[PDB]
């Protein structure tokens, strides 16, 4: 297309030229434009020189990338009969790409790196003074393994059914193939990650071109990198893992003394790194990221050893159980906090250094390590390294009292999210910053502040099959600011918003998913709706989606709505704007033709997390009382809009209700004002026009 | 606990506890405070704290923010081992390894200190405290 090739003008200009370029895409059509594109200017240049690195939001656009990959390799090999060096890799979670945990343990939880680490040491146990491997390890690491993968593509799903035929690992394979470096498929919570960040930039040894793709959430996984709660069961547990370490105390001085006296000397001389350089193949401890904290010159409890160690954390632990009894609402700064430490136990300024060293530590004196015991501790080396520094931007805040039963809940605030973004300017060039979901996108010029060149989307064409209308007045415009409220002001309002929900719906009876800024709105009306004529004559069966979505539940619901269609019947998909599973799989007359819209998307206000964040950037940029309640509003609204543009094949009407849209801008603004019974007959119109003149611009 | 606060008045929380339960640092005994305005009025004896015959002394007492009896003992311990040695051999000219080794020595001694050992060289600290105390008087 000649739409697609103006973006891949502009990312052939930019992979040359510019180190980070923020281009905005069309929904539902900006896909394969930059796959293509970023492999032909490898083939420009040379292609062993920088590989491709991909970084999705979601595991489905990990899943969406390997098949794109797939026909950019037929494409290669048709168009051109030549196998060239393959590359992709399929890097996904750790539960889903396993062999062992799926056949003994028959878990799918984050506890697959434990029976890792179980094997992975008890290998190593098994090749120096002696359970042994597993089914099948110290073969993963041959040079043939290394051969699978440039000469055929196993990613993912290729490559799971390649380590059961072969009878290998799919762990080993794909932690020797980042130091290959292929075009690596990876999602949002593996850049910023302070536990596998660390491992992955020693590994890839940067000189590549990093894929943002929809780069629209990047805020938000800055704060989820870091705010850990403490609702006071985790001190049962520290207490508990105190009372641990004294027996293990009391168990390494009882007869293998020489074990614990060895490390002493070598903490007292080789520190962390010489312990961190020997230890290999082992479970990693934790830390703030070490790329990003940088810190060395270390000392074991000022040269004291263990037992030593875990009466300062005996002495730290009972502080943090002082410092959580307490009234309801205060605010803490972290460098006052560290001050009315030393004022009770000088420990210094530096316990981060304390506490990785331990926890090192601790796993090669203890063997049988208590899974709660150990990850308790953790919580508090993580609390600990915080404190110790990165104040700049951090604030500590607790809980009030909220019966009070639930009030000992204390929480930190994460520092600037520029912070993050910071170090992927100076490993990377030529970093593509891709999203289909900004209108507009001036905010990242302003929030996270880094020099960057501003495209547009210049693909707008056909308006005839891109339905873009909203609803104003809802037959008397009294449920357009009913639900602007965060309280459920008026329930007969609601029960008079949702039986216009019946009579919406039974005019188009096919394919609707209805979004919601808030679970309370789907629970209010869900008691007594007193309306089910389209869910025994329209709809039929219901696709609600909970607050507590399931992981089953939500792929349950996915598979029935695409059963509905299919045969004749439509369902309705009441989900959350707000909720999980962002979808973005359509392109087909499966999905929901008409999407319904409930107002506007709002925000969770009155908590202290927002009030925390709001003094941080009206220091920043000065976008106090606007962009938190219009910037925020857009991406939940443009997740919405992003499953109607499925192309220019496919049509799609998208309403949007209240009056406060007109003040923000959307993708392709061309809106039109009406009614909601006004547009009862204007959807008719357009599910009939659409059906005629799809075969008249062909 | 709530079950025992006093060795007279160990529930008081049926009867309004509206008094506070003392802690003798040479006993290490929750007495509350209207059994003990009888003590250290008639005389400095020993509190029958499950029959304890350590001799209570007259006023000298804290508030406890419940660090049991072993965190809250060594925590004067340890406050009263960092002023008589100070900052000696430490920050003096930036030293790092003899500044911990000069540390170590000092939480070895109060770990000796706060498990008793068999009160030898605690003594023997007791002597080196006394040679801390003397050394910072010339
Ligand atoms: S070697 Fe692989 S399959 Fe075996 S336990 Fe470890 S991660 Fe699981
Ligand atoms: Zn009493
Ligand atoms: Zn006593």
């Amino acid at each position: 297309y000649p739409e697609q090739y103006n973006y891949m003008c502009d990312i052939k200009k930019t992979l040359d030229v510019g180190g980070n370029s923020i281009l905005e895409m069309p929904s539902g059509t900006g896909k394969t434009v930059s796959l293509l594109s970023l492999t032909i200017a490898y083939q420009m240049h040379y292609p062993e020189h920088r590989k491709i690195i991909y970084c999705s939001r979601t595991m489905s656009e990990i899943e969406k990338a390997l098949v794109e990959l797939e026909n950019l390799m037929d494409y290669r090999t048709k168009e051109l009969g030549y196998q060239e060096d393959f590359r992709g890799l399929g890097l996904t979670s750790r539960k889903n790409l396993c062999l062992h945990p799926e056949v003994s343990k028959e878990r799918k939880g984050t506890v697959v790196d434990e029976k890792c680490r179980r094997m992975t040491n008890g290998q190593a146990k098994r090749k120096l003074e002696e359970v042994e491997l597993c089914e099948y390890h110290e073969n993963l690491y041959n040079i043939e393994v290394e051969d699978y993968l440039p000469k055929g593509v196993f990613s993912f799903e290729k490559l799971l059914k390649y380590c059961e035929e072969k009878t290998l690992c799919p762990y080993f394979i794909v932690r020797r193939m980042i130091s290959l470096c292929n075009i690596i498929i990876y999602s949002y919570h593996y850049l910023l990650d302070p536990k596998i960040a660390e491992r992955v930039s020693n590994e890839v040894s940067k000189d590549s071109i990093v894929i943002f793709d929809e780069a629209h959430n990047i805020d938000n996984v800055c704060i989820e990198s870091l705010s850990l709660d403490l609702t006071t069961d985790a001190l049962r547990r520290a207490t508990r893992g105190a009372n641990a370490l004294d027996e293990r105390i009391s168990e390494v001085r009882k007869v293998d003394s020489q074990k614990l006296q060895d490390e002493y000397e070598k903490l007292v001389q080789g520190l962390x790194x010489x312990x961190x350089x020997x230890x290999x193949x082992x479970x990693x401890x934790x830390x703030x990221x070490x790329x990003x904290x940088x810190x060395x010159x270390x000392x074991x409890x000022x040269x004291x050893r263990a037992e030593h160690f875990v009466s300062f954390l005996k002495r730290l632990i009972e502080y943090l159980k002082t410092r959580m009894k307490v009234l309801h609402v205060i605010s803490e700064t972290p460098k006052s906090f560290l001050q009315h430490l030393k004022q009770l136990t000088f420990i210094e300024r530096k316990p981060l250094r304390f506490c990785s060293e331990r926890l090192s530590l601790l796993v090669r004196t203890l063997e049988v390590t208590e899974v709660e015991d150990f990850t308790a501790l953790k919580d508090i080396a993580t609390f600990a390294t915080l404190i110790s520094t990165y104040e700049e931007g951090f604030l500590l805040i607790i809980e009030p009292y909220e019966i009070a039963v639930p009030n000992p809940i204390m929480r930190f605030t994460c520092l600037d999210a520029s912070i993050a973004i910071k170090p992927v300017f100076e490993r990377f060039s030529s970093v593509i910053i891709t999203s289909g979901t900004i209108s507009p996108l001036d905010m990242y010029p302003r929030m996270l502040n880094f020099k960057t060149v501003l495209q547009k989307s210049y693909a707008m064409t056909l308006a005839k099959k891109s339905f873009l209308p909203m609803i104003i007045t809802k037959g008397s415009d009294q449920v357009a600011i009913s639900s602007r409220f965060e309280i459920r002001n008026d329930p007969s309002i609601v029960r008079n918003y949702g039986s216009m929900l019946v009579e919406f719906a039974k005019i188009t009876p096919d394919g609707m998913v209805v979004f919601f800024p808030s679970y309370l709105y789907m629970e209010s009306i869900v008691s007594m709706w007193q309306t089910m004529g389209i869910l025994d004559e329209v709809w039929k069966h219901k696709l609600i989606l909970v607050e507590t979505p399931d992981a089953q539940e939500t792929s349950l619901a996915l598979e029935t709505y695409r059963k509905a269609c299919s045969n004749g019947r439509g369902a309705i998909l009441l989900s959350v704007a707000r909720g999980k599973v962002s979808e973005g799989i359509d392109f087909d007359h499966q999905y929901g033709r008409t999407v319904l819209m409930i107002g506007i998307p709002f925000q969770y206000t009155e908590s202290r997390i927002l009030k925390a964040r709001l003094e941080f950037m009206r220091e920043n940029y000065r976008i106090r009382e606007n962009d938190f309640l219009s910037f925020d509003a857009m991406r939940h609204a443009a997740q919405c809009l992003g499953r109607v543009l499925r192309g220019k094949d496919d049509y799609g009407v998208m309403v949007l209700a209240d009056r406060r849209f007109s003040r923000k801008r959307s993708q392709l603004p061309k809106w039109i004002a009406q009614g909601l019974s006004d547009a009862d007959l204007n959807l008719s119109t357009d599910m009939a026009i659409s059906n005629t003149k799809q075969f008249l611009r062909t | 606990e709530n079950k025992d606060m006093c060795p007279i008045c160990k529930t008081d929380r049926y009867l309004s506890p509206d008094v506070k339960f003392l802690v003798n640092p040479e006993c290490y005994h929750r007495i509350c405070e209207s059994c003990v305005d009888r003590i250290f009025s008639l005389g400095p004896a020993q509190c029958p704290y499950k029959g304890c015959d350590k001799i209570l002394r007259k006023n000298k007492f804290k508030t406890q923010i419940f660090d049991d009896v072993e965190v809250e003992k060594e925590v004067d311990i340890r406050k009263r081992v960092f002023n008589v040695f100070n900052k000696t051999i430490d920050d003096f000219n930036g030293d790092l390894v003899e500044y911990n080794k000069y540390l170590e020595e000092v939480e070895d001694i109060i770990y000796k200190l706060d498990h008793g050992i068999d009160v030898a060289k605690t003594e023997e600290k007791l002597r080196t405290y006394e040679e801390l105390n003397k050394q910072l008087i010339m």
